[PDB]
């Protein structure tokens, strides 16, 4: 009986790394994403100013 | 004496009355409970390994 459990065990936890993966690149090229997109407006807007 | 008691005992036997039950022959005691003990540790110690994975 134990023998299903530990193979359906195995199963869950295989089906559920990859879902992890994702969720990570997601995140941590979402943050970055918009760190880069501030300092690009910050920049943008302080060159704008000066030669106005 | 020892014959003749024997086999007084063995009519009493006889007129006796138990419950029935059942088992096999007594040459194979031993061997069949060693077999059932290494049998019983196998199984203990395989449950043992499967219930920590």
């Amino acid at each position: 009986k134990k023998r299903q459990r530990m193979i359906e065990v195995q199963d869950e936890l295989l089906r559920l790394e990859p879902q992890l993966k994702q969720l990570q690149t997601k995140y941590d090229e979402l943050k970055e994403r918009k760190s880069s997109l501030r300092n690009a407006a910050y920049f943008l807007s302080n060159l704008k100013q000066l030669y106005q | 004496h020892l014959n003749f008691l024997k086999k007084r005992l063995l009519q009493q036997c006889e007129t006796l009355k138990v419950p029935p039950k059942k088992m096999e022959d007594l040459t194979n005691v031993s061997s069949l409970l060693n077999m059932e003990r290494a049998r019983d540790k196998a199984n203990e110690e395989g449950l043992a390994l499967l219930q920590e994975e």
